[PDB]
């Protein structure tokens, strides 16, 4: 049917507008930038003025 | 009788223990 038809654009629509694997990628990125590790040491003496 | 001379208790300052805290993160 044409209103049949017209959904499964509007699905096609909503399907290319809700990925999320965009998200996850960006998500990975950032971590991979930050990449951190701490708590070696016990007092991390972060004395300032 | 021996008077008072009960050792003087006392302990190091604040700033003092910051200052030993700083010589041992220079040592750490």
């Amino acid at each position: 049917h044409v209103e049949g038809q017209k959904l499964k654009q509007d699905g096609d629509s909503f399907r290319m507008k809700l990925n999320t694997q965009e998200i996850f990628d960006d998500w990975a990125r950032k971590v991979q930038q930050r990449n951190l590790g701490v708590s070696g040491r016990i007092f991390t003496i972060e004395s300032t003025r | 009788r021996k008077l008072v001379h009960d050792k003087e208790l006392a302990a190091e300052d604040e700033q003092v223990f910051l200052m030993k805290q700083q010589s041992l993160l220079a040592k750490q």
